[PDB]
């Protein structure tokens, strides 16, 4: 994962 | 047996009484006597004594004693004496239910760490000793069993379902179920907890007593303990993994049951709860069981999308739990609003219009956070809303809470598509400019989000983002002095997406002034094995290709280190395959990146890398790099193989008697990339070695010929084989020119849908050679070879002769009356492009 994600 | 000494026992008393001292500075001191008694055996045979024997003193005292001999055993278990565990296992076992809550947990936690440090089966006589303690009449024995007997199956799951300790699950599950009506609730709830370690690895005793479980579950579905639901939630999520048909007749029974739990008062009991929901909505079978359920499952799953009050209060000022109520919600609501698509819509919609325009941000934020969850499945059916709702989103990036633009910059990124499809004067203009806005955010978090928005909506944009390109980067730059840990690994990504979306546009003087040196800076920096060198890695392997020869004066130092990260793994490479338990695998993914930044080196700067190549042992790497076992590996390779043979082939030429070997075994259609790379390769090195490539030709040419005639062969590969063939073909036609009439159908099948290139330029001058030599074969398909020359537009002139010549040669030898019917089955354009263009 390089881009946050809200889950 | 074993007695203690009076006198030693007062001092290890005096050890426990100095370790409960409130003071900090007597603790340490205390600790430095014990771990010299630790080393020391029989000294753990007088603790296990103090904390059951001796019960004439405080039971922290005793528990203390206990817990000691705990830790001794956790570090020096290797060392421990059979003389003396044998009392401590036995010792501990007789007081498995003490009346005393706190010496029945320290011989608990005794118990079950002795199994665990130590192997099972090195204490055989544990497991049936437990099982006939659970049937005991006492409470607090039943109790300590299960209680150690739910540890022991958390810790060792794999351990009991095998022939290790002679199957000793065909005796504990079927025992566990039958607990599962006791009185007790906390002994229903250690049932429950030791039968689910056995769900998911399809334990061959409970799945024979499949029946008996889901009976005993349903039957404690109206259990008031919380504890008890939890067990019993965790239950249905595995079982409805493994055990789909067993399940499907009690669904709607199951999903009205859950969707109660999901609304527990207990967050522990919900989290479980949700669970199902994520589960059952990636199954074949959840479209029509739940469609049923829909109305009152969505309400549920975004009132808990909401930010509880105490995650506000841990956000403000990483420091929250990875997993909660929240991302459980909101991931099943993704995956559910992929399965309906837009049938999710009507239970959606109005719930968004009251929580994106409500006064407490709190609320407002979930709202926010359901628009962008439910993006990619009702992308569709959110359309004729998005006019409305995008602009008002924009309008939430300037919001005062900072949870709320954070948020917001997420959700605009799901919209990114709808955004560019539409006019840029509309919604990308403002978008793009309130995102660089919040990248230069004073709160880390939405630094973060609008950074990794803004890197989403790069990779739709791409062309579009030219207009805005001067101000991007000036964002993108002074981000780097704000920037830090996390924050500027994202960073990173920003800019490379920038390069591969921009692409020559960036080559620019007052660009790469700004954006060249804070880069080679970072570069230098930082040391080699770091997980900030990576996206680094990859961010310049992307301006390098976008730049072109604007990465001319910044080359070098990119250039020796991706030679060292080459050399160096392949180092540690040998040290594992020599020595796999002393040293450590390599990472090839760091070796892969590196020969690709390199292969763009090679493109982008062109004759220009021509000193740093024979300054260095790239081709001695190179060389071992082909005969990886990797196929990301070989290609990568291969890849970089063709590029420097462009650049500077008089450094490749040394080492062509040993790379053709390679090429020639790396020609497996199996390996679609790999083979790919290679038959370029041997193409482009077959043109600057000339009529010297004749000893090379006989153990390729078999293989190329193969598979330009294998059937399901992919475009791509079919091109480049027909492109290598004919390269092959015009340094040295005599050897290609007998196989002619074997590859003439798809070579021109093939290299009519491409475009007049360079590529296609040396193929068909190839292909005219090898009929000047042997024009028997082009005969009997000439049909084919006219669409290949009538495909060409704008051939150059000296090619033009040579089509001339050959379709001349033809017409002159069968005749004008065998060339007209011959003629007849040509299409319209064909037949009038051959008369005009070659005059036929």
């Amino acid at each position: 994962m390089l881009r946050l994600n809200p889950y | 047996e074993w007695k203690p000494d009076e006198q030693g026992l007062q001092q290890i008393l005096q050890l426990l009484k100095e370790s409960q001292s409130p003071d900090t500075t007597i603790q340490r001191t205390v600790q430095q006597k014990l771990e010299q008694l630790n080393q020391y055996p029989d000294f753990n045979n007088y603790l296990i004594f103090v904390l059951t024997k001796l019960k004439s003193e405080d039971e922290p005292t005793r528990s203390l004693s206990g817990l000691i001999l705990k830790n001794n055993v956790k570090a020096h278990f290797q060392n421990f004496p059979n003389g003396v565990t044998d009392f401590i296992k036995s010792e501990c076992l007789n007081n498995i239910g003490d009346s005393s809550p706190l010496i029945r947990a320290t011989v608990g936690i005794l118990i079950t760490t002795i199994a665990s440090k130590g192997e099972l089966q090195n204490w055989p006589d544990l497991l049936p000793k437990l099982c006939s303690l659970l049937d005991s009449e006492d409470y607090n024995t039943c109790e300590g069993a299960f209680g150690a007997l739910q540890k022991i199956c958390e810790d060792s799951a794999e351990i009991l379902d095998s022939d290790v300790l002679d199957r000793p699950l065909n005796i504990m599950i079927p025992k566990f179920l039958q607990f599962f009506k006791h009185s007790s609730p906390k002994i229903r709830s250690h049932a429950v907890a030791c039968v689910n370690q056995f769900i998911i690895s399809r334990t061959q005793a409970l799945m024979l007593h499949i029946d008996s479980f889901i009976e005993n579950l349903f039957a404690l579905a109206g259990d008031e303990e919380p504890e008890v639901r939890k067990n019993v939630c965790r239950a249905l999520v595995m079982l409805l993994e493994v055990r789909m048909d067993r399940l499907l007749p009690h669904m709607h029974n199951i999903v009205e049951y859950m969707l109660q739990r999901t609304q527990d008062q207990d967050e522990n009991v919900a989290l479980e709860a949700c669970e199902f929901w994520l589960t059952l909505a990636e199954q074949p079978i959840c479209k029509d069981v739940l469609v049923r359920h829909l109305p009152k499952l969505i309400p549920v799953l975004v009132n808990g999308m909401k930010y509880s009050d105490i995650d506000i209060i841990l956000l403000k000022g990483d420091t929250i739990s990875d997993w909660n109520l929240r991302k459980c919600s909101a991931a099943a609501l993704d995956v559910l609003a992929n399965v309906y698509r837009d049938e999710l819509l009507p239970h959606i919609l109005p719930l968004l219009k009251e929580l994106l325009f409500h006064h407490e941000w709190v609320v407002k934020e979930s709202g926010i956070l359901v628009l962008g969850a439910i993006a990619e499945g009702c992308m569709q059916g959110m359309i004729p809303y998005l006019p409305e709702l995008i602009p008002h989103l924009i309008q939430c990036l300037s919001d005062k809470k900072a949870l709320v633009r954070s948020i917001t910059c997420w959700t605009l990124s799901r919209y990114a598509h709808w955004v560019v499809s539409q006019p840029p004067d509309t919604y990308l203009k403002p978008l793009m400019t309130e995102l660089l806005k919040r990248i230069l955010d004073s709160n880390k978090r939405v630094q973060e989000a609008a950074c990794s928005a803004f890197a989403t909506l790069e990779e739709e944009a791409c062309t579009e983002l030219v207009p805005y390109l001067a101000y991007i980067l000036d964002t993108l730059v002074f981000a780097f002095s704000k920037y830090q840990h996390k924050n500027l690994l994202i960073l990173y990504d920003a800019i490379g997406t920038l390069a591969d979306s921009v692409g020559h546009h960036l080559n620019k003087p007052e660009y790469i002034q700004m954006l060249m040196p804070p880069l080679i800076q970072k570069w230098n920096m930082l040391k080699d094995e770091d997980k900030d060198l990576f996206p680094l890695l990859e961010c310049l392997s992307s301006v390098a290709t976008a730049l072109q020869s604007g990465f001319l004066p910044y080359c070098e130092p990119v250039y020796q280190r991706c030679v060292n990260l080459v050399q160096k793994t392949l180092a540690q490479a040998m040290l594992n395959n020599a020595q796999p338990d002393q040293y450590e695998a390599p990472d090839k993914d760091f070796m892969i990146v590196a020969l690709d930044l390199l292969s763009g080196l090679a493109e982008g700067l062109g004759g220009n890398i021509e000193q740093l190549v024979a300054r260095s042992n790239i081709l001695t790497l190179m060389y071992q790099c082909m005969q990886d076992k990797m196929p990301e590996v070989r290609q990568s390779s291969f890849a970089l193989l063709g590029d420097l043979t462009k650049a500077c082939f008089q450094h490749v030429k040394p080492c062509i008697a040993d790379f053709m070997p390679i090429l020639g075994t790396n020609l497996n259609p199996e390996f679609i990339s790999v083979c790919n790379n290679a038959t370029w390769a041997i193409g482009e090195i077959s043109i600057q070695m000339g009529i010297e490539m004749q000893p090379y030709i006989p153990m390729v040419l078999h293989q190329l010929v193969e598979i330009i005639n294998r059937p399901n062969t992919p475009k791509t590969l079919l091109e480049n084989t027909a492109i290598t063939i004919g390269r092959l073909g015009y340094v040295c036609p005599q050897e290609v020119a007998p196989m002619l009439q074997q590859f003439i159908r798809p070579w021109c099948t093939s290299l009519r849908n491409i475009r007049d290139n360079e590529e296609k330029d040396s193929a068909f001058r190839g292909i005219c050679t090898m009929i000047s030599v042997n024009p028997s074969g082009v005969i009997q398909d000439f049909i084919f070879f006219c669409d290949a020359v009538a495909s060409w537009i704008n051939p150059k002139d000296d090619l033009r002769d040579m089509f001339c010549k050959i379709l001349h040669g033809f017409k002159n030898q069968v005749g004008d009356e065998n060339w007209r019917r011959f003629s007849d089955q040509f299409p319209l354009p064909l037949k009038e492009r051959l008369a005009a263009f070659y005059g036929v």
